[PDB]
């Protein structure tokens, strides 16, 4: 007699858990690092991007959080070496053992570079693509040397030039993802 | 400065004495004599699904009934274990909960995470409805663990390096336990409820007294961060569970490493480590997707637990007993007896 | 009579 | 080519149990595995159901010759194979249109492809495929039945054709980008998914059209009188269909290593 | 100087406690262990009729 | 207990050259990746160069490339730092450090401010 209460509210738990199923997969979450979580909507489709501003500068334990996020958008700006620790930083999430199949969406924003990187004075501009464009573009092909030495096709590096169009950006490349995730599936890529 | 490094350094030496003075024999040198457990084989009686995303913490009852468990989906379902069925599901204001517990009266859940506030939660009320009580907004970083004494009071392990004990009524700190230089990942409270361990990222385990509110033992022996902490059901000793593939068995009264709990063919981090209710057996949960059952006292490993095919998160024994359960990044809990 | 299937 | 070709009755129930075993498999790895309650897994268990009522409602079919009110007995038989084959054919489909969905409505897809609408769908279909076959039997010496049932195969391997090449396009795109960082795979694939299909279904499609256009040239009637070689070519596709659908995914795969 | 300072003062204070030898901090491990053995349901399974989960 | 002690530094003439060593005691040496990381007079802390654990993968800063060399000894549990044609901007306390968990590829906190499996640092001064 009292097991078929128990039942009636098991069942309005699980119709609640359905309702709730569709609205987590859904939502794409993204990390955002350089205690605020923000959801907006682009094109009818729910985003929920975490800022990781309220924590400690030791990342190794919090960071384990994000082993099933959409991309991690990764915001690097162009005394002490920020760019070298920048580096550093992607790699240690690139190879690590929870987001080696997380993608990472790169934004280089802020628009010498020889005396603290000294492979840039053979650097030639690439015919994809001015002392301007040599370094945009040497600083860009640093971050992704990281994502194509171990990546093994499970994520990418997506690279963007920061200065409005920036929630479209992260719009398209999270499509990307997502497409490149079921055709490497379907081994159709 | 340098003058008290140096007073720092002689005084680690006269510790380091103290503790090599009082050890004459091993463990392993009285429990050689004593038979071997033998096979502990032990099968999923029941799998509790509903969680969307990865299962972070569980928590039992009192009743040794009841459990609750938090994952990254934000909710914080309270299970019944004999029957399957869920009794309570509570939707978090923020979704990335990383600890959760169960309250010895059974009236009240808490649970946080990233967002740096505990939040306590009423089961009981007037209105038969599930509503958030007080949220407690002290720490500076994320929270690790969190366990209650009694209704009105609970201690916390945040990733600011401290841990509060809080009075929920007024709800602000009552104590700061200041020592520990590296993120607090784990809590574990005496029966007496009057001490707590807690294990930080900088590979040490300190003993806090609650009443007074400062360390009274430091213990050193683990190389890398320390995960899971759980207190020996005696109250005199405690297991650690670390990222360097072993546990460590530290006697409270020796002040010293007991016994390790290692095997060459382990390489991963333990992420969960709990007792049986006579201690004989030690439980820890690895990033291999699999539990060992290990034999506290003569450090072999007497079985495993090979059910999850993702990270193992927790690990939780009944008050009486009779039963183990495992959550796992696979979003799945699972009893096992 | 189609042996098997139909439409034989 | 007056008489036609005689197939065992031993070579059908044969391919008959190879199937049904290897379908059962596939549907408890999706059963007993909550990791593979995705939208994608429900159709590959459409196929695998579908799949397995082909090898046993034919294998089914190759006792009762044996051993022998057979009219009825034999328009029930053809009735549950009828709706095996249309719902076979439905299955690949939806698998293909599923798929499609996923890449070119990458951010919409669960608020598209929901548990509640695969459900209806799956159930539609089968609905649609049973009514289908029960009528194409009852009226099997009318000759607008075949028309339809050619029209339909003929449709579904176009359209299921079309979403794979837009697929592979896509596909394409990607790796040029991809590429260009500091495609037979693809090609191969497609090459199977399509291949299989059209050599295991396309001599049953063919043997009807030359059923209605040519039933006295001399020809055709040669073509014609290998029909049960044509049956087993459809029973050896739901045995091949387990191998290039279900098997391919890891998750399903270490499921039927565990079993 | 602030963080050397509480160092040195917390480890002045544990290095001034009373430690039992190690032997008797295992006879002591080990007494519990054989004592509470029979209680344990997890090291002596129970019968199947007395087990809550599965009968 | 994990314990790192740096010792080889000094006051030394631009253009000149010093060595930097890194006794290591309460782990297993040979299972951990290690790494050197500095701190100039008025900055934060810049990681400089790092090891893996066999020896064999090597990686420097752009400042420091063809002028420093990291090696490391298993049987003795030391890492070695050789400084070549120092230049003034070289001026900091050098600390050693060993990433946080064994046998893993990424190297988390290194230059974190509060970084536990780190050394007290050696004083290096390049001036006239
Ligand atoms: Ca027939």
């Amino acid at each position: 007699n009292e097991e078929k209460a128990q039942r009636e509210a098991n069942k309005k738990i699980e119709k609640q858990l359905q309702k709730d199923k569709q609205v987590y997969r859904a939502t794409h979450r993204l990390l955002l690092l350089g205690i605020f979580e923000t959801k907006f909507q682009v094109d009818k489709v729910n985003f929920h991007m975490f800022d990781v501003g309220g924590q400690r500068d030791e990342r190794r334990k919090w960071i384990q959080c994000f082993n099933d996020v959409t991309a991690i958008i990764f915001v690097v700006a162009s005394q002490t070496n920020r760019l070298q620790e920048a580096l550093n930083l992607f790699k240690s999430i690139w190879n690590n053992r929870w987001l080696r199949t997380i993608s990472v969406i790169l934004f280089l924003n802020k628009q010498k570079i020889e005396d603290y990187f000294p492979e840039f004075a053979r650097y030639t501009t690439p015919e994809d693509a001015p002392r301007v464009t040599r370094a945009k573009y040497f600083i860009r092909d640093e971050f992704l040397r990281i994502s194509t030495a171990s990546g093994d096709g499970r994520h990418y590096c997506y690279p963007h030039f920061t200065c409005t169009e920036n929630i479209r950006r992260v719009f398209n490349d999270c499509r990307d993802i997502i497409q490149r995730m079921h055709l490497r599936q379907y081994e159709l890529l | 400065l340098d003058q008290l490094r140096q007073e720092a350094e002689q005084l680690k030496n006269q510790i380091r004495d103290a503790r090599k003075a009082c050890a004459d024999a091993t463990l392993s040198q009285i429990t050689n004599n004593i038979d071997p457990v033998g096979r502990i084989q032990m099968r999923t009686r029941r799998t509790l699904r509903g969680h969307l995303a990865k299962i972070y913490a569980m928590h039992w009852g009192t009743d040794s009934r009841l459990l609750v468990s938090a994952s990254q989906d934000g909710k914080l379902i309270i299970w019944d274990s004999y029957t399957t069925n869920k009794v309570h599901a509570i939707p978090l204001r923020s979704s990335w909960v990383m600890t959760c517990a169960y309250a010895p009266s059974g009236n009240y859940v808490a649970c946080g995470g990233l967002d740096n506030i505990c939040s306590i939660y009423n089961l009981k009320t007037r209105e038969g409805n599930v509503r958030v009580s007080r949220e407690l907004a002290g720490h500076t970083g994320y929270l690790s663990c969190c366990r209650f004494l009694d209704d009105n009071q609970i201690v916390t392990s945040s990733g600011d390096t401290t841990c509060a004990l809080w009075d929920i009524e007024t709800g602000q700190q009552t104590t700061t336990f200041t020592g520990h230089t590296g993120d607090v990942m784990s809590l574990s409270l005496a029966p007496d409820t009057r001490l707590f361990v807690s294990g930080a990222c900088d590979a040490s385990a300190k003993l806090w007294d609650v009443r007074e509110g400062m360390c009274r033992q430091t213990f050193t022996g683990h190389e890398s961060d320390i995960n899971a902490i759980c207190f020996f059901p005696n109250g005199n000793a405690f297991a650690t569970g670390s990222d360097d593939a072993t546990c460590r068995l530290f006697d409270l009264r020796a002040d010293q490493e007991l016994m390790t709990y290692s095997h060459d063919n382990i390489i991963c981090g333990i992420t969960s480590v709990s007792f049986s209710k006579s201690g004989r057996l030690l439980l820890a949960g690895y990033d291999d997707f699999n539990c060992n059952v290990w034999d506290a006292l003569k450090a072999d490993r007497a079985g495993v637990l090979a059910g999850h095919d993702n990270r193992v998160s927790c690990l939780g024994v009944t008050d009486d007993g009779m039963a183990v359960a495992t959550g796992s990044w696979d979003s799945f809990l699972k009893i096992w007896n | 009579r189609c042996x098997h299937x139909r439409w034989c | 080519c007056y008489e036609q070709l005689f197939v065992s009755p031993e070579v059908f129930v044969t391919l008959g149990v190879i199937s049904l075993l290897e379908n059962i498999l596939v549907i408890v790895a999706i059963a007993k595995n909550k990791n593979l309650h995705s939208p994608m897994y429900f159709f590959i268990c459409s196929l695998a159901v579908a799949d397995m009522l082909v090898s046993v409602s034919n294998g089914s079919e190759t006792i009762v010759i044996t051993l022998l009110f057979t009219v009825n007995i034999d328009n029930v038989i053809d009735s549950v194979i009828c709706s095996s084959l249309l719902a076979s054919i439905c299955s690949l489909l939806s698998i293909a249109v599923d798929r499609y969905f996923t890449i070119f409505y990458a951010l919409q897809y669960h608020n598209i492809m929901t548990v509640k609408r695969v459900g209806i769908i799956i159930s539609c279909i089968w609905a649609a495929c049973t009514v289908s076959g029960i009528l194409f039997i009852i009226y099997s010496d009318s000759s607008a039945v075949i028309i339809c049932l050619i029209t339909m195969f003929f449709t579904m391997l176009a359209l299921m054709a079309s979403l794979y090449v837009h697929m592979f396009l896509m596909a394409r795109l990607h790796i040029k980008r991809i590429a260009v960082l500091p495609n037979m795979k693809g090609a191969i694939t497609l090459t199977i998914l399509i291949g299989v299909f059209v050599v295991c279904w396309a001599p049953f499609f063919l043997h009807l059209i030359f059923y209605i256009s040519c039933p006295q040239n001399p020809y055709c009637v040669c073509f014609m009188s290998h029909f049960n070689l044509y049956l087993i070519l459809i029973m050896c596709n739901s045995i091949i269909d387990p191998l290039i659908y279900a098997l391919r995914s890891q998750e399903l795969r270490k499921t039927f290593k565990e079993i | 100087i602030a963080q050397a300072r509480k160092l040195v003062e917390q480890l002045k204070m544990e290095a001034n406690i009373d430690r039992i030898k190690v032997s008797k901090a295992a006879a002591d491990l080990m007494a519990y262990c054989e004592a509470h053995a029979k209680e344990d349901p997890l090291l002596t399974p129970v019968p199947a009729s007395e087990n809550p989960f599965r009968e | 207990q994990v314990q790192l002690q740096e010792s080889g530094g000094g006051l030394v003439q631009p253009g000149g050259s010093l060595r930097l060593s890194c006794a290591a005691s309460g782990f297993t040496f040979s299972n951990y990746k290690m790494n050197w990381v500095r701190q100039a007079p008025g900055k934060g802390l810049e990681w400089v160069s790092d090891i893996s654990q066999s020896g064999a993968s090597i990686s420097y800063t752009g400042s420091v490339k063809g002028r420093f060399t990291i090696s490391r000894d298993n049987a003795k549990n030391t890492l070695y730092l050789q400084m070549n044609s120092l230049k003034p901007e070289d001026t900091a306390v050098y600390y050693c450090a060993r990433c946080p968990a064994p046998f893993t590829r990424d190297c988390f906190d290194v230059t974190s401010t509060t970084y536990a499996y780190r050394g007290q640092g050696t004083q290096v001064t390049v001036s006239s």
